[PDB]
């Protein structure tokens, strides 16, 4: 399970990066 | 307002568009003398009536255009031409010659508008209006 | 002392293509004459001749030499354009003579220009060849 | 040029010079008759001998 | 729309008004120059920014000049 | 019908020495140095000059004369190159084995390694001009006949240049005199091409179809007797054709079916020297001279018969069309620039075809061997074809601006055109597009395709195929036509319609041009290439009075740079500017067409032919196979082809080589001049002049950066000469090596 | 004041003559803001694109001038 | 809200110019309604930790990828005959040829091979499977969304710091250079010894036991004491293995010089060492200015310190203007970040830290032209940057009479030599150039004109190198430079003296040629740029241009006309040269190792000093395997590069368009366009909501620009790679 | 006449007088000594 299931939760711990950005995007629209 | 007789003209493809309609048009009238081709500032060769004409064109530069035509182009100079500009609204309002005289003769009576008191070189430097919405020629 | 370098008359690949030299004019020799002539320079592997200027005057030819033979045309060319741009002024009428030489005037400073060094340093030490900064023509800073 | 020929010919300018009297828009011309006639003529003469065959 | 000014070098030679295709300019009193008038822009919201003013004016640097600004309907020249 | 006038202007050295006398501007003398481009660019434009058009029209006349003078010039030279200068003779001697060859190098720096071995024990030169298959074939054979042809040549250029002379200086025609139309017509139609047709058939009959004769028969040059002893001994000309035996010629017997000896009709080539009979090619100028005097004998002059151009045109009147021809008549009778727009279109359209005539049908002997003779005139005539058909679009504009009436064409055909030419550009505008992909867009994918690894999807013979099916149809009608629609006609017209693969030595002169799904695209590609330089150039003269974002363009003229940075830009709006835009695709249209020119010939034409007839292809036919593709083309044309001039450093075409970088640099040049503007190097030349005010150097003249239309002018200048420079030292290095 | 003839020299320095000399040709009478009309020997910039010359005299003040 | 929000005078535009503009003017926060000056910097602030996050997000995806779809574990086991792999490929367009073709470095599924030499970098800092990779790509993971939320925090009113505390000057450089350098170094230094050095010495070291054995068999006593003559005790050998423990030895920190003769790359044990020595020089140099104990310089007070004679003012008021003009901060720093980009090319090529990577010459290739096309780029945007600052920023008054005001006072002067120098360099260099094309075409060589390196080669000399025999300073065993002693000393004579690498490589008449044609093309882009900053306020043409800003498009066709004349339009003609300075600067590095990498350096020697040479056997020989990655015939692994190619090529010349025909042109055609459009029955009910025009003037000359920019480098890349690729 | 002897003096007449004459020299001291890459 060392780069089987490593595929996945990888993708999972990306959504705070994107989300951040999201985030930051919207106020430096501001 | 006013009008005056369409010049007798087979049509052609320079003419208005949908802007003449929605946003606004323009027309131009004059006194001619006699029966005599002139050039369409939109090309093409049209014929004014003897008296008082009623051309409409899309922009105020094309209006101009033949207005210095007709000033110009012709042995019996025609000084007599007015500018409008017609809205959608029905509001036509007037133009050219502004005051009644042509703008290239002083005339008593007008303001003085952009006017500097000062040389173009005596600009203040950019540097001294920054986060200001001026430019030096403000 | 370049070691990588040899000198062309010891040189095997030189010595192998000179004899192969092509005759660049009418003289059935002219090939033989060049083979002869570049045998006293340096060359590489390739046995074609190398130039060094880095003051050697063993190499004086190789830059020295045309060097000063070039700055004593050019400089002549240089004073004696000068030397017209100059007089014309005075006529008071010098944009035409620019464009239709006054060719009597020109030949005139050209053979004169043989002398152009004792010129130019006669000018320069009477102020009547370089121009004050505040005297000249400038754009705003 | 042979009897036949040559009045065929003749028989053709006649008819040029009826042609131009029909429609036109002279001593002098009279020269274009004359001149349309023979060409009018030649490909009578060479049209004939080439369709015998 | 553009912007045009015009400054105190003015001789008033009016040639810039006859110029402008857009009837843009127009000479007014002033006591500045020996032709006692200058240039005048009352009407920029027609003006295209052609500059032929500019081509036209006599003095040393220019006493007119078109500073262009936000584009219009007017001064993009649209027909349509 | 003639009116002149007596010695206008005196004869004087006073204006000679008086630059830019000719212009109002410029007489007066430089200020800056504008006035020395400008000079230069004003010396021709006589309208400019004066507003009498009576002036100009005999500026114009003289102006031809000058013209003819060094055209003569030039041509006395190229006899008289080949008369002391070449080994002609030899060549003549064994046409098969010998290259012809004129112009021989000097030895110096040595550069006398271009001095090529031609055979023979001669070096020089190998031309591509084509003037020994010519000479041959008019009748040449010693180098006095030559040389005795250049002084003659430099005797007319100076009866052209007195003759210019005296018509400016002396008498000069009236205006009238010039608007005789209807007389000038009928003595070009009947005097010039007419009994000129018929003086050179003249020539083949007696010179140079006898002489030819024995030149296929392998008598030899020196053993054929002189031109003059076959006239002054017509018993010897009897020999050779039995019909000609008949002294007082019975030509007005109309019996002309006697001349079938020597007026034929073979309609094909010869097979010793893979040229078009001469008999044909007499017949042929015989049959073109009456119809050209015929033709002369239409228009009305002094004597009532005839007609009047100016009835036939306005009697020309349709329901769609309004009033018609009207007042076309007076518009080509008052300005030159009408007239030299019609002229130049159909005579540059007219030297395409000469182009694409000459290659097909070989006139000349042992032309259609030599394949850089072929590769060479064929692109040569197309660059001058376009160059011409570029500059009618440039005067169909100078008309509009400068010699057209509103009031003189009213609802006519030139005015009913613009009233609805928005219409016009706007369905050209969509044809183009529809071309670009449907053309272009079929080799995109095909490259695409191949690089996927998917051939079978690709439009290719052996996949998804595009057949000219109409134009292989006609090729199938041409060579069917002997027999049938063209009985009296022996062979077609050109093999390359079909039939036999006749050979001269061991090559191949001229044989069946296959078309196929390669042939398709590239066939829409040049319609494609074509309509968009219409297009442009079209555009320009329609709009060259005005448009909905210039009305008064009029009054700018023809030739200016913009109308500012306002209405968001109006940078070449100019009929100048369209003509600039116009060379690029007309570079672009010609070059594309003279590539499918060089790989089509090489892989599925030219060739050598061994004894059981097998023919082994230049290129291997790799044609139909990889034509199809942007990489077959830059790989299998460009980087292939181009082996032999990069290959010249040290041979005879070395010289190829260097113009061959030569071309690619004066191209990068110009894109200096194209890509920038005169702000950048006014600002620049100031610096620079500051420090020679600094030395006292500054000249009186004061240096200007170009203008903004020299700028492109220069631009458009260098990107064309290099262009044609690279694929004028590609072309012919590679086609000189074939062999 | 300046005469005419003077020989002059520009500081104006929106001037294509800063640092150049003219000649003063004529003034004009009070109180006109520039009245010194000045001639140059060499044209400036002024005109339309291709044009082969341009404008040999401007009018300046006499603050902004310098004796030679 | 209609966009721009940030540009009313946009937001009005009825035309589709609005949409382009707008995207074009996003970043130029200076020119916003109602910009304030402390708002800009803390919008500055906020978007500088948006870039790093992009950064961190960027290199987590190769490590990742890597680990995920290639062969690292396979790699390390023979880097000398295994590809790279970068990633996998998934297009559903591939046809059976293709597939085939891009099945290779024994992957199993269609791949890249990577040429970005990351396998070579991780190798060598200690990446030994996937799962240190994997592991390394989520650490830069949440390293990214550290930084992505403190943007977002420092924009909340409770954290925007002020604009004093951006204007300190004093207390960024302390810290910038003691810190985020000294340290970071130092941090380096640290990994080197704990895991590089050992994991290449077999000695596994990682977060598993790291805290528990030690970099060497003493424990930091002779450290804390003055015996550091221990950590140089005992180094690898001459026959070290790398990976292995065949020669390992136990020194951490040594001065051995030259190159591992394995690997033949730099030794660890000197890179550590090399980070050591330097986070020591970099922590006491964050002490020089004052903060808030009395001690260290205000950087204002020295500045004023530093006038003379011949310069007048001096420095005066140098650090306002600096402190106060981000574009002047901004261009010294793309400056200087443009110069040691540079240097990072030319040491990377001639002296490899990665191991077993001066073996993948297509991966010495990439990454010497990729950091110089960075190189290049930021050179522009330094001189850009500063003509924007004479145009927004620069106060005559403050800076009266300092050097940076007498920069443009003679500014004459300047512009006119560096013309000089262009036109020296231009006429003479490509003198030569022709003067050989012809004497060789003319079969006679041996009348070229060529010129010894003497001086380039006497530099090699002073540094050991003994080949051309100068004698002098290294290459003289007499001197005293040579005797001084020892040390390095050995290490490096003999890894200069191999003709084996890439170090200090032989020069020639071919290579005398090139660097002067380079000189050229430094001089002119430096011409062009520094006109295109000291003329950016006016010129005789445009005294007023200040006023103007910095891009517009022109000034009328009046004047003599003023095509190209704004400071931006130096910028865009400026970059055509920077490329062409590129391109032989590129050509000549390609062209010169491909004879090293064959021992074939006869071929450039030979022929490089003609141009017909370069065209001949560089350009035309090597496209050879290239066009040929797909044909009649089938497809293999370069079928890309082939197409991509082509690709190139088309930008390029699509460039010309927007180039050559300028928009006077397109307006009126586009009007029939909208004629026609108005004219169609049934098309009518469609109405656009922006009204269609033509391109601007800048905005076609930034597009033709951004074409023929996009077409250079990709066409180049698609030739560098594939023809080194294929020929190795 | 003095009008053809201020034709004769006009800059590109005499310009293309001076590279002619130039040239000449040039070549034909490279006719007599050929092949001098440097000074002996
Ligand atoms: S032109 Fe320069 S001057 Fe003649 S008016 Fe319009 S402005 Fe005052
Ligand atoms: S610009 Fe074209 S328009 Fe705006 S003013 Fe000077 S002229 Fe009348
Ligand atoms: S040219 Fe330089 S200036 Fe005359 S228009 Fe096209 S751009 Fe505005
Ligand atoms: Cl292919």
């Amino acid at each position: 399970a060392l780069s089987d299931t490593q595929i996945l939760a990888a993708l999972v711990v990306a959504l705070l990066p994107a989300f951040l950005a999201f985030r930051l995007s919207t106020e430096l629209y501001k | 307002e006013l009008s005056g007789q369409p010049p007798k003209f087979g049509g052609s493809t320079g003419g208005l568009l949908s802007k003449a309609n929605r946003e606004e048009k323009y027309a131009i009238t004059w006194t001619s003398a006699s029966e005599q081709v002139f050039e369409m500032p939109t090309g093409g060769a049209a014929i004014m009536n003897e008296g008082e004409n009623l051309l409409y064109l899309a922009r105020k530069e094309q209006c101009l255009a033949l207005g210095t035509q007709l000033r110009t182009k012709f042995k019996p100079k025609i000084q007599d031409y007015k500018i409008y500009r017609v809205y959608p609204s029905g509001e036509v309002q007037y133009l050219h010659p502004a005051d009644g005289v042509f703008p290239e003769k002083v005339n008593e009576g007008r303001e003085a508008q952009g006017t500097k008191t000062r040389r173009i070189g005596q600009n203040p430097e950019p540097v001294t209006i920054k986060f200001s919405g001026k430019a030096p020629y403000e | 002392d370049f070691a990588n370098l040899t000198p062309c008359s010891e040189n095997p690949a030189y010595l192998a293509k000179s004899k192969n030299f092509l005759n660049t004019t009418n003289d059935p020799n002219s090939g033989k004459i060049r083979a002869e002539r570049y045998a006293s320079a340096l060359c590489g592997p390739e046995g074609y001749p190398h130039l060094i200027v880095d003051g050697r005057f063993t190499h004086a030819g190789d830059f020295l030499i045309p060097s000063i033979l070039f700055l004593y045309i050019a400089g002549w060319i240089g004073w004696v354009g000068r030397s017209y741009l100059i007089e014309i002024r005075e006529s008071k009428n010098p944009e035409m003579q620019e464009v239709v030489i006054n060719v009597p005037l020109a030949i005139k400073k050209m053979l004169g220009g043989f002398l152009w060094p004792l010129a130019a340093v006669g000018e320069y030490t009477s102020g009547k060849l370089v121009m004050k900064d505040s005297e000249i023509p400038t754009s705003p800073r | 040029a042979g009897w036949s020929l040559s009045v065929g010919i003749i028989m053709c300018l006649c008819n040029v010079f009826a042609f131009v009297i029909g429609y036109f828009a002279g001593l002098p011309e009279l020269l274009a008759t004359m001149s349309f006639g023979h060409i009018l003529g030649a490909g009578m003469v060479l049209g004939l001998a080439s369709s015998g065959i | 729309s553009h912007s045009v000014k015009i400054y105190d070098t003015c001789i008033g030679c009016t040639q810039c008004v006859r110029a402008c295709p857009l009837d843009v300019l127009e000479m007014v009193p002033w006591d500045g120059c020996k032709a006692a008038q200058i240039a005048s822009s009352p009407r920029t919201e027609d003006c295209v920014g052609c500059k032929r003013c500019e081509t036209a004016c006599p003095t040393d640097f220019l006493s007119i000049r078109v500073y262009l600004g936000a584009e219009t309907t007017r001064s993009m020249g649209l027909a349509y | 019908k003639v009116s002149v006038d007596n010695n206008p202007v005196p004869t004087s050295f006073e204006k000679w020495g008086k630059p830019g006398h000719f212009d109002r501007t410029l007489a007066r003398g430089p200020k800056t140095t504008t006035w020395i481009w400008n000079l230069h660019a004003n010396a021709h434009d006589f309208d400019s000059q004066t507003s009498d058009l009576e002036d100009v029209s005999r500026k114009i006349f003289s102006a031809h004369f000058g013209h003819l003078a060094v055209v003569f010039v030039w041509l006395s030279g190229m006899y008289f190159h080949g008369a002391k200068f070449s080994n002609y003779e030899g060549w003549l001697a064994d046409p098969t084995h010998i290259k012809p060859s004129a112009q021989v190098v000097w030895p110096i720096v040595g550069q006398g390694i271009l001095n090529g071995d031609v055979g023979g024990g001669f070096h020089g030169i190998q031309i591509t001009s084509g003037l020994f298959y010519l000479w041959r074939a008019s009748g040449f054979t010693d180098s006095y006949q030559l040389y005795c042809t250049a002084i003659g040549g430099l005797v007319m250029a100076a009866l052209m240049l007195f003759a210019g002379w005296f018509h400016y200086h002396v008498k000069a025609p009236k205006l009238e005199w010039f608007q005789n139309v209807e007389s000038m017509m009928n003595h070009h139609l009947a005097g010039l091409l007419g009994l000129g047709s018929l003086g050179w058939a003249g020539h083949q009959i007696h010179v140079s179809m006898p002489i030819n004769k024995l030149l296929d028969a392998g008598v030899a040059p020196k053993d054929i007797p002189l031109p003059h002893e076959f006239i002054l001994e017509p018993s010897k000309m009897a020999e050779l054709y039995p019909s000609f035996a008949q002294g007082l010629t019975p030509f007005f017997t109309l019996n002309w079916g006697v001349y079938s000896d020597f007026l034929t009709f073979k309609g094909g080539l010869n097979p010793v020297t893979g040229g078009l009979w001469l008999s044909d090619t007499a017949h042929h100028h015989l049959a073109i001279a009456v119809l050209f005097i015929i033709a002369g004998h239409m228009y009305r002059t002094n004597w009532g018969i005839g007609h009047s151009m100016k009835e036939i045109l306005e009697a020309h009147k349709g329901p769609f069309t309004g009033e018609g021809h009207k007042g076309l008549y007076e518009i080509l009778t008052t300005s030159w620039h009408a007239q030299l727009a019609i002229n130049l279109a159909l005579l540059g359209s007219l030297t395409i075809i000469v182009a694409q005539h000459m290659y097909a049908m070989p006139p000349y002997p042992y032309q259609a061997i030599d394949y850089a003779t072929q590769l060479s005139l064929f692109t040569h005539h197309m660059w001058i074809g376009g160059f011409l058909i570029v500059g009618a679009g440039a005067h169909g504009a100078i008309f509009m601006v400068r010699d057209y009436d509103p009031a003189k064409n009213v609802n006519n055909l030139l005015d009913r055109m613009l009233r609805h030419r928005d219409a016009i550009i706007s369905h050209l505008n969509w044809v183009c597009i529809f071309l670009g992909f449907h053309s272009f867009g079929l080799y995109i994918h095909n490259d695409t395709m191949r690089a996927l690894g998917r051939p079978q999807d690709m439009f290719s013979d052996t996949a998804i195929q595009l057949q000219p099916i109409f134009a292989q149809w006609v090729q199938h009608l041409h060579t069917l036509a002997p027999g049938a629609t063209a009985p009296n006609a022996l062979a077609t017209a050109s093999y390359a319609f079909g039939g036999e693969t006749i050979a001269v030595a061991g090559k191949v002169a001229m044989m069946p041009i296959t078309l196929g799904t390669a042939d398709f695209m590239v066939h829409h590609i040049h319609a494609f290439t074509i309509h968009v330089t219409a297009l442009i150039l079209l555009k320009g003269v329609l709009y060259a009075r005005s448009s909905r974002l210039v009305p008064d363009k009029a009054n700018l003229g023809f030739r200016f740079p913009c109308d500012g940075p306002g209405r968001g830009g109006t940078c070449q709006v100019s009929g100048w500017d369209h003509v600039f835009l116009g060379l690029f695709w007309m570079y672009n249209s010609l070059s594309i067409v003279i590539f499918h020119f060089s790989w089509k010939m090489q892989s599925d034409v030219w060739g050598t032919v061994s004894p059981d007839g097998s023919v082994t292809h230049v290129t291997l036919g790799n044609f139909a196979q990889s034509a199809i593709t942007i990489n077959g083309w830059l790989r299998d044309f460009l980087w292939a082809q181009a082996a032999n001039v990069i290959n010249s450093y040290g041979s005879a075409l070395s010289a190829y080589g260097i113009m061959f970088l030569a071309g690619h640099f004066v191209f990068a040049f110009s894109l200096m001049f194209l890509f920038s503007g005169r702000g950048y190097w006014q600002e620049l030349i100031e610096s620079i002049v500051w420090a020679h005010n600094k030395l006292n150097v500054a000249p009186a003249i004061q240096p200007r950066a170009l203008s903004i239309i020299q700028g492109r002018a220069v631009g458009v200048a260098h990107y064309l000469l290099g262009g044609i420079v690279t694929t004028w030292a590609f072309f012919l290095a590679r086609s000189l090596s074939i062999g | 004041a300046l005469n005419r003839g003077d020989k002059v020299r520009i500081k104006r320095t929106e001037s294509y003559w800063y640092g150049d000399v003219g000649t003063v040709a004529s003034v004009e009478k009070s109180g006109i803001l520039y009245p010194v009309i000045v001639r140059f020997d060499r044209v400036n910039y002024n005109g339309f694109s291709g044009s082969a010359s341009g404008v040999n005299t401007n009018n300046f003040a006499e603050n902004e001038l310098e004796l030679v | 809200t209609k966009f721009p929000k940030f540009s009313q005078d946009l937001a009005q535009d009825p035309t589709t110019r609005r949409i382009w503009y707008g995207i074009a003017t996003a970043h130029d926060f200076e020119t916003h309604d109602g910009m304030t000056e402390e708002n800009l910097y803390q919008k500055i602030f906020a978007s500088h930790f948006g870039h790093i996050a992009i950064i961190f997000l960027w290199t987590s995806g190769t490590l990742f990828h890597v680990a995920w779809q290639g062969n690292f574990e396979q790699w390390i086991k023979d880097p000398l005959n295994i590809r790279p792999i970068a990633h996998a490929i998934w297009d559903p367009h591939f046809g059976e040829g293709a597939v085939n073709a891009f099945t290779q470095a024994g992957a199993s599924n269609p791949v890249n091979i990577a040429y970005s030499g990351v396998y070579h970098w991780f190798y060598t800092i200690g990446m030994t499977t996937n799962q240190e990779l994997y592991s390394g790509a989520v650490f830069l993971l949440v390293l990214a969304s550290l930084f992505l939320f403190a943007g977002w925090l420092h924009l909340q009113p409770k954290f925007r710091p002020s604009l004093a505390w951006f204007k300190n000057a004093e207390s960024r450089l302390n810290h910038h250079l003691a810190g985020l350098f000294g340290v970071s170094s130092l941090a380096w230094a640290g990994h080197l010894v704990h895991v590089a050095i050992p994991e290449a010495r077999g000695q596994h070291v990682g977060w598993d036991n790291f805290l528990s054995t030690p970099p060497h068999p003493a424990g930091l006593m002779p450290f804390f004491t003055g015996n550091w003559g221990v950590y140089a005790a005992d180094p690898d050998t001459a026959g070290h293995i790398f990976g292995t423990s065949e020669g390992a030895g136990t020194a951490i920190l040594t001065f051995l010089g030259g190159f591992h003769p394995q690997t033949e790359s730099l030794w660890l044990t000197d890179i550590a060492h090399h980070h050591l020595a330097i986070a020591v020089i970099f922590i006491i140099a964050g002490h020089m200015y004052r903060t808030n104990w009395g001690i260290g310089h205000s950087i204002k007070e020295i500045l004023n310190a530093h006038k003379g004679p011949l310069t007048g003012a001096g420095h005066t008021n140098l650090y306002d203007t600096i402190n106060n003009s981000l574009h002047f901060q901004l261009g010294l720093a793309l400056a200087s970040l443009g110069v040691i980009t540079s240097l990072v090319a030319q040491h990377m090529y001639s002296l490899p830290s990665y191991a077993f990577i001066a073996q993948d010459h297509t991966t010495q290739a990439a990454l010497y032209t990729h950091h110089q096309y960075i190189a290049g780029f930021l050179m522009v945007g330094a001189f850009a940057h500063g003509a924007i600052f004479f145009v927004r920023d620069y106060d005559p008054v403050a800076n009266k009479d300092n050097v940076l005001a007498r920069m443009l006072e003679h500014k004459e002067a300047l512009i006119s030599h560096l013309s000089w120098v262009s036109l020296f360099l231009g006429f003479h260099t490509l003198g030569l150039y022709v003067h050989n094309d012809v004497v060789v075409a003319f079969g006679t060589p041996e009348k070229q004109i060529l010129i010894e390196p003497v001086f380039a080669q006497w530099i090699q000399a002073t540094s050991g190198k003994a080949l051309y025999g100068f004698d002098v300073l290294l290459s003289n065993p007499d001197s005293i430079a040579s005797t001084t002693g020892a040390a390095w000393l050995p290490g490096w004579l003999d890894a200069i003296n191999s003709g084996t690498n890439s170090l200090f490589l032989t020069i020639g008449p071919g290579d005398f040629l090139v660097h002067h044609a380079i000189a050229l093309g430094l001089h002119t882009t430096a011409l062009i740029l520094i006109k295109g900053a000291l003329d950016a306020r006016g010129s005789k043409l445009m005294p007023d241009k200040k006023d103007f800003g910095y891009s517009f498009p022109c000034d009328g066709p009046g004047r003599g006309g003023t095509c190209d004349i704004s400071a931006w339009d130096a910028f865009y003609l400026a970059m055509f040269w920077m490329l062409n300075t590129l391109g032989w600067l590129t050509f000549y590095w390609h062209w010169k190792h491909l004879g090293v990498w064959s021992g074939n350096v006869a071929q450039f020697n030979e022929n490089s000093t003609y141009l017909m040479g370069w065209f001949r056997d560089y350009l035309w020989a090597n496209s050879a395997q290239l066009i040929n990655g797909y044909n009649p015939y089938g497809v293999n692994n370069l079928s890309v590069w082939a197409w991509m190619f082509l690709f190139g090529h088309l930008v390029w010349a699509t460039g010309f368009m927007f180039l050559i025909s300028w928009r006077g042109y397109w307006q009126e055609l586009i009007e029939t366009i909208v004629w026609a459009h108005e004219r169609t029955p049934l098309a009518n009910l469609v109405r656009w909501k922006d009204k269609p025009v033509a391109l601007s003037i800048v905005q076609a000359r930034l597009v033709g620009l951004a074409h023929f920019t996009v077409g250079y480098v990709l066409t180049y890349a698609a030739f560098l790679i594939a023809s080194t690729a294929g020929k190795f | 006449m003095d009008g053809l002897k201020s034709f004769l003096s006009t800059a590109p007449v005499m310009i293309m007088a001076l590279l002619t004459f130039t040239a000449g020299i040039l070549i034909e001291f490279n006719r007599f000594y050929p092949d001098l890459l440097f000074h002996p």
